[PDB]
RNA sequence: CGCCACACGGGGUAAGAGCUGAACGCAUCUAAGCUCGAAACCCACUUGGAAAAGAGACACCGCCGAGGUCCCGCGUACAAG
RNA sequence: CGAGUGGCUUGCUACCUCGAUGUCGGUUCCCUCCAUCCUGCCCGUGCAGAAGCGGGCAAGGGUGAGGUUGUUCGCCUAUUAAAGGAGGUCGUGAGCUGGGUUUAGACCGUCGUGAGACAGGUCGGCUGCUAUCUACUGGGUGUGUAGGUGUCUGACAAGA
RNA sequence: UGUCCCAACGUUGGGCCCGGUGAACUGUACAUUCCAGUGCGGAGUCUGGAGACACCCAGGGGGAAGCGAAGACCCUAUGGA
RNA sequence: AGCCUGUGUACCAGGAGGGGAACAACCCAGAGAUAGGUUAAGGUCCCCAAGUGUGGAUUAAGUGUAAUCCUCUGAAGGUGGUCUCGAGCCCUAGACAGCCGGGAGGUGAGCUUAGAAGCAGCUACCCUCUAAGAAAAGCGUAACAGCUUACCGGCCGAGGUU
């Protein structure tokens, strides 16, 4: 993928609990697997910003609840570091459903994003409100 | 550094294991000889296949050891210790009254054992110990 | 057995060893014949190929030994040309001689050039759409007109379909 | 089921059908091909297929090359043609298997097969000088489906 | 059914063993190029700051972008190159043939040699000559020594002795160019070699560690779970299979670890300098204050504060030489906190 | 869990693509000869390595004194050594 | 239908071992094989392309995480370039585990007049030892080469 | 929630060095081994090669089909209970 | 099956010594002590005693340098790799191959068909010119065209073909 922009920590695993920061009707997410990503021997499948995931619904609306689909990770806990050196962290763990495509799948994104993700995925960005 | 050699042994077109054959014989019996031209050495028969079994030699090994020589220097003087009971103190004395020179360090030429002589003009498949080395991956010194 | 050829007026041929040299009005060729007991030599205004041994083996190469002097005798007199055509469909092939070898620029649209080094005192003569590769030696000119053609080879797609390259047009 | 385990006469011959039951049915479908209302006599040419060394051919085998050497004889002359061939021998010999360790193992009857002596013609053609090169080319497609080398012996035909 | 997996560490550093010399010995030299010139040079660590650097690269998005940069600071005062020796090329590869030294020698080069009182530099140089003449000259290097005495952090007064390679143009070019550092006294600084901006290899003996364990020393798992509580925590599974009945030197176990000499390829030189730009408030932690000439190298180097490190120009580089970077910044923040 | 560094290029081949070329007037990539061609082979690079018994090379110092040991203050080193 | 190679499965034999060579599965750690799953380079195609399908050279490197089950195998899920197979006493208990197997307690079904059995199921149920030799990982003292200091060479050896 | 990803740093007692005290297990012999082979088919000792200068310290336990118990399983005995 | 179970015999068991790398029963050999000599099996380039022996041929794969065998593999099938022996036919009235030249008219046969003209199918398959030349052997065309084979001649010059 495009340079991200900033190295990363992932502060995410296989079966990490997150938040959904949209409003697809997905409350909680399952991270169930990392796209792209191949580790070794033990080694529990991580992800962080930035990074396309495969999750599945853990609560939401019946209708979402369940469903396996795609998302983004939009932040984290585990600080992440930018070229000047400053380390950058979030409140919680977050991503957004996303298609096929990279379009996000809800009309609103609830709370910030990194900038480095906001580039990564235009579409995406360009349903944020708060980009830091 | 000085060998003081009663003979000295002329391999370049000789065959190998000839030579070293009849030098073996005469360093038991008391002879200190030098072997000189080592790389021009020869053996005969196809390149590829007595490329693969000096290079099956050099991939043998482990903690035990079975350091095999690369150079045309070593690889002789290997040959001649294979002809020689060099674990008995008879045989190691003889194969310590033989040395092999890449290049001629004497200021007299060698001399050609008979029998030992192999004639480019009838012959193809052989190979020189120099061509060897370098195929091994030794530093063509010579 | 034994052959004798007699060396054209226009040439004349030394040799020492298993190297045989032949010069001519278009230049010189020194060759290695080296084959287990066969005797290459210069005999006056000849040369003669000879050999005690007459198996099958020893036949062959005697045979091969007599056309690869011949043809240093036409190489040094009338010299060995190739004509080659090239040919592409989409995208302009540039095709030019710089150096000791011949570039081909934009072949099937490629950015970078594809190029090979003339072989020996090859000449490659280009004009327009036409290559000529000539000189005396007929192993590195057939060699140099064979490399430029497989240098626009292709093994990914279907040659029936892309036929862009250049191809040995005539061969002497 | 392999003729490595068959292939070889190192058995007694066990031929008695008093003293056998359950023998199989032989697969070979016919012995006489071509035109068998014409004598040999009749043709200028006769080719024999001799096997080379001495075995032992389960009827299995007797069957598959029979028919694919005589299938080529009809795809070549045609359901008629002017030619006859023969599979001169009969699998007389009742083969077993031990199919309860090593005890009390005479084995079931499971088959039979022909023993063969190296020398011998199993399969004899007789054709016109014409047809003389597809009789070989059948013979050559049967000797591939027995165990032993053979050996395609031309008889009458002095036309080479 | 038992994956795959990568074994625990590199076969190609071994024996893991303790240094022969702290001084690292370079076993390779860049190719001969531009014109003659000392393919090498030393200094001492004396610790790490970081820098703000304009972006260099053409090819980075960030081109032209303030730039947060790690940098080890080493103090790189002039050397002396002592002697010029000669090699032969022999049968038996190449050999010392003989050396020319000079006159001048540092105050204290008699702490570690038993400096020359009577010596003939041009019997040596005609040698030299002839033998190059003759055809049989090998490479040319430079007996090199560094002058602990001009660095006070740095306890010791006894040079360090190392044989810097000399290449570049044509031999008897480079042969006059080698004799002519030699005589003066053979001081030479770091700007005579590098640039800031070029890419060095840098060789230094690693931080000694004593004996560690198979995970600290070879990175292999600790027990798991309920197989970390039965009295076995930090020791591997087995020494190898029933057959072959040995141990393998390829299975990991303790020893010493650290102290090994190593060889960092690429490391960019972001600065060379002289006086205290890069020093730390408070001065360097277990090192001291630095106010001399000194080098930046870009990240980390091997061993600890100092020790000798060794400078080259790389051997492999992958980038191409983007001079002189622009330093917007040099923390001089106190390293204490 | 943080930060730094870890080629490009040569050489010889396999499968394969070809050149010249007989045996066999032609043809033929092969029989002799040759041009190319793999993450693979060798070199390149890193690490160890005078106990390599052919037990190595160079320079200087010293044989009434060069150098070294004990001793003492200490660690860039360290289980003893 | 015919001819073979292997020694991963199973069967057969009773050659070795009953004054004991501890079992299955797993784990950890090391080496290997190629009949190649990916990666490199090729040939063919019912090869336009993209992609498939089949074949060749090739063992450098890689071949991962999870749900049921003691399981091996396998079924299943999401990732992946691919998530290949096999040998090393079915490598590995003087390394681990003890779920399974495989004592003594107990239950169910079936069988047995009964004691009791079952190549069925089920709950519980113990893992000793200070290393002599050898092997290897690292560390020293001596002798040999034959006064000292400093600098090197490079036969060999290891690497993915 | 360090069971795990994936391990880190630290604490106390040992371990290591020194004074004193001071056992046991085990021992046909020889014994610096490694790769193959052979052999009652699972060899440090036989055969062929390879490697191997002696001694000592620490270590984790690959091998000595390691030590510890005249196999508990299975069969056999004109055995026992 | 280094399996099970007979039979005759010699061997191991209970049999040394020599050879077979090692190796109960394969080879020589049956053996008091000691000594000289000559052989046996087996071997004679070196390790290791004796040949780098002689006349001759084959093999280029390191095939092989392996009597027997749990132990030494190598099969069906294939081979213009190479050597040797034989049979038939063709040939200086010029063979085999290559190259050059000619490959022609009635007539695009008849039939079938809108059409088919060597070459969709069916039937026939005849004669002029001539040194040859099909009622056409293989591609090719919508059908023609076009390209070659047959067949004849030329250049060449010695074996060729089955
Ligand atoms: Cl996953
Ligand atoms: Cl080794
Ligand atoms: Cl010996
Ligand atoms: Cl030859
Ligand atoms: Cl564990
Ligand atoms: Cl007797
Ligand atoms: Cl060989
Ligand atoms: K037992
Ligand atoms: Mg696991
Ligand atoms: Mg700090
Ligand atoms: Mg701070
Ligand atoms: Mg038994
Ligand atoms: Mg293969
Ligand atoms: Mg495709
Ligand atoms: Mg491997
Ligand atoms: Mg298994
Ligand atoms: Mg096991
Ligand atoms: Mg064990
Ligand atoms: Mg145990
Ligand atoms: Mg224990
Ligand atoms: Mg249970
Ligand atoms: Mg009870
Ligand atoms: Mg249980
Ligand atoms: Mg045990
Ligand atoms: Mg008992
Ligand atoms: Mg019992
Ligand atoms: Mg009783
Ligand atoms: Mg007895
Ligand atoms: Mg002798
Ligand atoms: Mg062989
Ligand atoms: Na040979
Ligand atoms: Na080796
Ligand atoms: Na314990
Ligand atoms: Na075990
Ligand atoms: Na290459
Ligand atoms: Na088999
Ligand atoms: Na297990
Ligand atoms: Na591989
Ligand atoms: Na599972
Ligand atoms: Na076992
Ligand atoms: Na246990
Ligand atoms: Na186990
Ligand atoms: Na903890
Ligand atoms: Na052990
Ligand atoms: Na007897
Ligand atoms: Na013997
Ligand atoms: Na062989
Ligand atoms: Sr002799
Ligand atoms: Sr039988
Ligand atoms: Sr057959
Ligand atoms: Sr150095
Ligand atoms: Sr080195
Ligand atoms: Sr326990
Ligand atoms: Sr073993
Ligand atoms: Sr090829
Ligand atoms: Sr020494
Ligand atoms: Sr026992
Ligand atoms: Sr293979
Ligand atoms: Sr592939
Ligand atoms: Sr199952
Ligand atoms: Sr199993
Ligand atoms: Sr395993
Ligand atoms: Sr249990
Ligand atoms: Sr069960
Ligand atoms: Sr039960
Ligand atoms: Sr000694
Ligand atoms: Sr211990
Ligand atoms: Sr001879
Ligand atoms: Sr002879
Ligand atoms: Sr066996
Ligand atoms: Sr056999
Ligand atoms: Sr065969």
């Amino acid at each position: 993928m495009e340079a991200l922009g900033a190295d990363v920590t992932q502060g995410l695993e296989k079966g990490s609990l997150i938040t959904c920061a949209d409003n697809t009707g997905a409350r909680e997410l399952k991270v169930i697997s990392v796209h792209g990503y191949s580790g070794t021997k033990n080694r529990l499948p991580k992800a962080g910003l930035g990074d396309k995931i495969t999750v599945s619904v853990t609560k939401g609306t019946p209708e979402m609840r369940r469903q396996v689909l795609e998302a983004v990770v939009v932040r984290q806990r585990k600080p992440i570091r930018r070229p000047d050196g400053t380390r950058v962290k979030f409140e919680d763990n977050a991503a957004v459903i996303v298609d096929e495509n990279e379009d996000p799948r809800g009309t609103e994104l609830k709370g910030p994003i990194a900038r480095e993700v906001a580039q990564r995925f235009g579409s995406v960005a360009s349903a944020a409100t708060m980009i830091v | 550094a000085e060998f003081d050699a009663d003979v000295i042994v002329d391999a370049r077109d000789c065959i190998m294991g000839r030579v070293a054959s009849q030098v073996a014989e005469q360093a038991l019996d008391g002879e200190t000889v030098a072997v000189v031209n080592a790389e021009r050495a020869v053996i005969t028969g196809r390149e590829e296949q007595i490329v693969e079994k000096y290079e099956k030699r050099v991939d043998i090994g482990n903690d035990n050891g079975y350091f095999y020589p690369k150079r045309p220097d070593g690889i002789f003087k290997r040959t001649i210790r294979g002809m020689l009971p060099h674990k008995k103190q008879r045989g190691r004395e003889a194969f310590e009254s033989v040395r092999v020179y890449l290049g001629n360090p004497y200021d007299e030429d060698g001399e050609v054992l008979d029998g030992t002589s192999l004639d480019r003009l009838s012959n193809i498949k052989f190979v020189t110990l120099g061509e060897i080395s370098e195929t091994l991956g030794a530093n063509k010194t010579w | 057995p034994r052959v004798e050829l007699e060396i054209p007026e226009d040439v004349d041929a030394e040799q020492d060893h298993l190297d045989i040299t032949v010069e001519g009005d278009n230049g010189s060729v020194t060759r290695r014949l080296w084959y287990p007991d066969i005797d290459v030599s210069v005999d006056g205004d000849t040369v003669v190929i000879e050999s005690d041994e007459d198996n099958a083996k020893t036949m062959s190469t005697i045979g091969t030994f007599q056309s690869h002097i011949e043809n240093m005798f036409h190489g040094v007199t009338e010299g060995w040309e190739y004509g080659m055509e090239v040919f592409y469909s989409h995208f302009p092939m540039q095709v030019n001689v710089e150096g000791d070898e011949v570039v081909i620029e934009n072949f099937l649209g490629e950015k970078a050039p594809r190029r090979t080094t003339i072989h020996g005192d090859t000449d490659v003569e280009i004009d327009g759409e036409e290559l000529t590769v000539s000189g005396p030696d007929i192993e590195a000119v057939g060699q140099t007109a064979a490399d430029i053609e497989q240098l626009t080879r292709i093994n990914d797609k279907d040659v029936r379909v892309f036929q862009d390259g250049v191809y040995i047009t005539r061969k002497p | 089921k392999p003729a490595s385990m068959y292939r070889d006469i190192d058995k007694p011959a066990y031929t008695r059908r008093e003293y056998i039951t359950g023998i199989p049915g032989s697969k070979i479908a016919q012995h006489k091909m071509g035109r068998k209302q014409k004598d040999a006599d009749d043709y200028p040419v006769q080719i024999s297929l001799i096997v080379e060394e001495t075995v032992q051919l389960r009827h299995g085998s007797l069957e598959a090359s029979r028919l694919s050497a005589n299938r080529h004889l009809i795809k070549e002359l045609g359901e008629e043609g002017d030619y006859k061939m023969t599979l001169r021998k009969f699998p007389h010999q009742v083969l077993r298997e031990n199919k309860d360790g090593m005890r009390a193992a005479f084995g079931k009857i499971v088959g039979t097969a022909a023993r063969v002596q190296a020398g011998e013609q199993l399969f004899t053609a007789y054709c016109n000088v014409e047809d003389a090169e597809h009789v070989k080319e059948a013979f050559r497609r049967a000797y591939n489906k027995i165990t032993p080398s053979c050996r395609i012996d031309s008889s009458p035909a002095g036309n080479a | 059914p038992q994956p795959s997996r990568p074994r625990k560490g590199s076969l190609g550093f071994g024996p893991r063993k303790r240094s022969t010399s702290e001084t690292p010995r370079f076993n390779s030299w860049p190719s001969d190029d531009g014109q003659p010139g000392v393919q090498g040079f030393a200094g001492y660590k004396a610790g790490m700051t970081h820098v703000v650097l304009v972006n260099d690269e053409p090819n980075s998005p960030r081109e032209g972008m303030e730039e947060t940069v790690p940098v080890t600071v080493i103090e790189t005062p002039p050397m002396r190159a002592v002697a010029l020796r000669a090699y032969e090329d022999t049968p038996y590869g190449q050999r010392p043939l003989t050396e020319v030294w000079t006159d001048e020698f540092h105050s204290e080069l008699d702490r570690t040699l038993d400096v020359p009182e009577d010596h003939d530099p041009d019997a040596a140089e005609e040698q030299i000559r002839d033998a190059h003449e003759a055809g049989d000259l090998g490479d040319l290097r430079l007996i090199t020594h560094t002058v602990p005495d001009a660095v006070p952090s740095v306890p010791k007064k006894k040079p360090d002795v190392m044989e810097t390679r000399v290449g570049g143009g044509s031999v008897s070019d480079r042969l006059d160019h080698a004799l002519d550092i030699v005589e003066d006294g053979g001081e030479h600084a770091m700007n005579d070699i590098f640039r800031a901006g070029e890419y060095a290899d840098v060789a230094g003996v690693t931080k000694g560690k004593g004996t560690q364990g198979p995970v600290k020393r070879w990175g292999v798992q600790k027990r798991k779970g309920k197989h970390a509580r039965q009295g076995w925590r930090r020791r591997i599974g087995n020494l190898g299979p029933w057959n072959p009945s040995r141990v393998r030197s390829t299975v990991p176990q303790q020893g010493q670890t650290g102290y090994h000499q190593r060889t960092e390829l690429n490391k960019r030189l972001i600065d060379i300098g002289e006086g205290d730009e890069p020093t730390v408030d408070g001065g360097f932690v277990n090192y001291g204050e630095v106010d001399g000439p000194y080098t930046l190298v870009k990240g980390s180097v091997p061993g600890p504060d100092k020790r000798l490190v060794r400078f080259r120009p790389a051997v492999r580089p992958n980038d191409q030489p983007r001079l002189d970077p622009e330093v917007r910044y040099v923390s001089n923040e106190s390293n204490q906190g």
